């Protein structure tokens, strides 16, 4: 039974920077007939299926940029990153086929970037939601970073907790950053019973909220 | 291909022969079953395997594990 | 590596075991002087040897070589008048007779 | 030229079979082996199988008890079997072609989300957001479907660089999900941006033009 | 594709052609092939012989006293490898005293894998000159061509 561990788990470099990752398999991968390792090193980014980058643990896939760099023998394997491009954001897995095939756990790649605040969008429930009986109040958050970011909503002036669902994007492979939505719903007689709604977003970026708001009235 | 650099398998040139496989004649890959076949169509050379290869006997200071 | 080459022309000594063109039985020598022959000609010739001839040849696989012949000097110089006409138009007819018997072909 | 598509059922019920058919073109069956891999969600890559040129299989020795690998060589395709399915099979199956011997898997299928669930096939209502009273950001509200995954474009695909699509939340058995899309106030609302949104368990498109309100 | 027919075992061919025909189906020889000491054949024996089917010979190929043979083109029209796992005192190509050959014809033939060339003695052979052997050999620094037309 041949078992994969890749490390560290995750590592975050900023773009331009090296870096290495770790591969090793509890049985040798080295061929005695070609002396060849049956090693190979896939990109995932998310949302797409995986990339053959390397195979016989040095041969580097057609197509495959010359920053990536595979090095290694019998059971320790490194996958090396000279200089990293935004666009490497992905996970990395390590996979043995030997003698049937094993993925390591995977090495998560993030990116370090410089601060950015958020760009904060609101949208009133569609009136296509109101006439099903529904009432969706989103609120945008777009390309900030870091990605701590603390959303609060307000009904009339004062803070709701009730009913808000938050979800972050993976990391954006051009820019490095990261957005979310919130999503406040209410039954349609719930919504047309207040008049001011009120998206506010604390980030590192400042110390003052960034507001959106509206009132169903107009 | 009209003929393989390396290895042939299942209409396919190959760079070796990968497990379970076999190196045969140094151009094809054969199964377990193919080379245990010969070793008991002899029962000349009664056919063994070694290093990945499928060879007519083993070399010096090796026996035949009758079984496998 | 000499003694490769020397076993490999020992190999096939081991693996060794109606018309009519011009021969000649060569008795008592080993060498033959054929007269007569076209200048500067390639020839096939098939050498056997025997070892009876009185009730039915008995005789060896052939040994198969080559030659040419050597050439006539003056077998190509061309003879005969160089003769020409001129036409109307000053076109230059030459005219020569070819070699008759020349060394090979003339190209 | 290669290529490989799955073909899932993609909601299975607890303790029920799995079906999945893997459609191949651009190289012989005959000549490459066909591997499958699950990635359960937000999880790693597990090799389930391959089948060789030669039909022969080799199993993932956990999922060995209730897996079968079979092809079709003449069809271009291949076939995953899996037996009393449970919660933790819930997972994206990708067949991969292994060209053995000389590359490891190198062209895989897109995937196929499988679900494991006794809730039902729900499709999703959606909703266009027109910003109330440089650039401007719109969107589209996925709500109340089930199973996972829905796929959202905008101007079926003319527009790529400035969207957002957020990953889904669960409540209550029924997913919902947002995309944004932020593009210039010179091209909206003078030029039309319409989200179109598939759901292939529901075997539903459908297309919302975001129009501006009053 | 690449190899549709069957796998033949090594051939020693003598005498007659009759034994020939026995590599009818093969696209490979595994093993070699000896052509030699056919004293009786004659060119009509050769005009309606061919196997298009043979691609490769894992060993070796030697060609002895066949007589009546002219060129090898419709015999071995598509024979591409010569691989010399197993060699013939070094060499992967024999033609030797092969009177009657006035050309080898193996136009498809692009690689020796291993070994090298002997052809000797064949006193009508020519086309010789014309082959570039280094595109077919990593080495001709041990190939034997002497004694040919
Ligand atoms: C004819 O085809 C072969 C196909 O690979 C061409 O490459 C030669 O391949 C042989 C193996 O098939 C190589 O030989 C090996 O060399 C190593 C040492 O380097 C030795 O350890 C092995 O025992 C074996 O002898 C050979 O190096 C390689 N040569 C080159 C230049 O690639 C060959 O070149 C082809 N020739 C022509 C003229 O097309
Ligand atoms: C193990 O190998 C045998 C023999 O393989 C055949 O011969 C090889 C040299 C090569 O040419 C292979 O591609 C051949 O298949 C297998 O037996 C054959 O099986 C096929 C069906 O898959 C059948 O049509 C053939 O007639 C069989 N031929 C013979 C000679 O038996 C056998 O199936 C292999 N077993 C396993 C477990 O892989
Ligand atoms: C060359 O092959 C032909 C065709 O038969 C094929 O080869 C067999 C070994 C087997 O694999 C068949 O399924 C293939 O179709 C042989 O000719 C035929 O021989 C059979 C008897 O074996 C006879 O019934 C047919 O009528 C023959 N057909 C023809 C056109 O001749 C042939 O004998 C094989 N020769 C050699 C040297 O292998
Ligand atoms: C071919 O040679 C064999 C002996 O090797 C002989 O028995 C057979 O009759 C010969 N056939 C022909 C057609 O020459």
């Amino acid at each position: 039974d041949i078992v994969m561990s890749q490390s560290p788990s995750s590592l975050v470099v900023s773009v331009g920077e090296k870096v290495t990752m770790s591969c090793k398999s509890s049985q040798s991968l080295l061929y005695s007939s070609n002396q060849k390792n049956f090693l190979a090193w896939y990109q995932q980014k998310p949302g797409q299926s995986p990339k053959l980058l390397i195979y016989w643990a040095s041969t580097r896939e057609s197509g495959v940029p010359d920053r990536f760099t595979g090095s290694g023998s019998g059971t320790d394997f490194t996958l090396t990153i000279s200089s990293v491009k935004a666009e490497d954001l992905a996970v990395y897995y390590c996979q043995q086929y030997f003698r049937y095939r094993t993925f390591g756990g995977g090495t998560k790649l993030e990116i370090k970037r410089a601060d950015a605040a958020p760009t904060v969008s609101i949208f009133p429930p569609s009136s296509e939601q109101l006439t099903s009986g529904g009432a969706s109040v989103v609120c945008f958050l777009n390309n900030f970073y870091p990605k701590d970011i603390n959303v609060k909503w307000k009904i009339d002036g004062s803070e709701r907790q009730n009913g808000v669902l938050n979800s972050w994007t993976d990391q954006d492979s051009k820019d490095s950053t990261y957005s979310m939505s919130s999503t406040l719903t209410l039954t349609k007689d719930e919504y047309e019973r207040h008049n001011s709604y009120t998206c506010e977003a604390t980030h590192k970026t400042s110390t003052s909220p960034i507001v959106k708001s509206f009132n169903r009235n107009e | 291909c009209v003929a393989c650099r390396n290895f042939y398998l299942d209409g396919r040139c190959v760079e070796t022969c990968p497990p379970p496989y076999y190196h045969f004649q140094d151009w094809r890959c054969v199964n377990f079953s193919f080379c245990q076949d010969l070793h008991h169509k002899c029962k000349c050379h009664q056919y063994v395997i070694h290093n990945n290869k499928c060879i007519p006997e083993c070399p010096s200071g090796y026996t035949m594990n009758s079984s496998n | 590596k000499e003694l490769e080459e020397s076993s490999f022309r020992k190999t096939f000594e081991d693996y060794l075991h109606e018309e009519h063109r011009p021969f000649e039985k060569v008795v008592n020598k080993e060498s033959l002087v054929i007269s007569g022959l076209r200048h500067f000609t390639g020839y096939r010739i098939e050498l056997q040897a025997c070892n009876q001839d009185t009730p039915e040849e008995r005789c060896s696989v052939a040994a198969y070589v080559s030659a040419r012949t050597m050439p006539e000097a003056k077998a190509d110089d061309i003879v005969g008048p160089v003769t020409h006409e001129i036409f109307e138009n000053n076109v230059v007819h030459l005219m020569w007779q070819e070699p008759k018997e020349p060394n090979g072909l003339i190209v | 030229q290669v290529q490989l598509k799955e073909s899932g059922p993609g909601l299975v019920a607890p303790s029920q079979s799995l079906s999945i058919t893997c459609t191949v073109s651009g190289f012989p069956l005959t000549a490459y082996g066909v591997n499958w891999v699950r990635q359960p969600p937000g999880k790693g890559l597990e090799w389930l199988g391959m089948i060789w040129g030669d039909g022969n299989t080799d199993y993932n020795s956990a999922l060995k008890s209730r897996l079968s690998i079979s092809k079709d060589n003449s069809k271009s395709q291949v076939f995953l079997k899996m037996n009393s399915l449970q919660t933790d099979d819930t997972a994206r199956y990708y067949c991969a072609r292994d060209p053995y011997g000389s590359k490891p898997m190198d062209y895989w299928g897109q995937g196929t989300s499988v679900t494991v669930s006794s809730a039902k096939t729900t499709p999703p209502s959606v909703y266009p957001l027109a910003p109330g009273s440089s650039m401007v950001t719109l969107g589209c509200l996925v709500k109340g479907y089930f199973p996972e995954p829905v796929t959202v474009t905008w101007n079926s695909g003319s527009l790529s660089s400035g969207v957002h699509t957020f990953p889904a939340v669960l409540q209550s058995d029924l997913y919902t999900l947002s995309s944004s899309v932020t593009v210039p106030s010179s091209t909206w609302p003078s030029e039309t941006v319409t989200c179109n949104v598939a759901h292939p368990a529901s075997s539903t498109k459908v297309d919302k033009k975001i129009v501006p309100r009053d | 594709h690449l190899y549709p027919g069957e796998v033949c075992p090594g051939m020693d061919i003598r005498n007659n052609l009759t034994r020939l025909h026995e590599l009818e189906n093969c696209s490979v020889i595994e093993g070699h092939l000896q052509i030699l000491l056919m004293f009786k054949t004659r060119p009509e024996d050769f005009r309606d012989l061919s196997f298009p089917k043979l691609i490769m010979i894992t060993d070796y190929l030697l060609l002895f006293r066949v007589y009546g043979l002219e060129s090898l083109k419709d015999l071995f029209p598509n024979l591409t490898v010569i691989r010399g796992s197993r060699l013939f005192f070094n060499y992967a190509l024999v033609i030797f005293e092969m009177v009657h050959l006035k050309e080898l014809g193996l136009y498809n033939l692009m690689n020796i894998t291993r070994g090298s060339v002997r052809i000797e003695k064949n006193n009508e052979l020519c086309y010789l000159a014309t082959i570039d052997w280094s595109r077919i050999l990593d080495s001709v620094e041990d190939n034997h061509i002497v004694l040919n037309k």
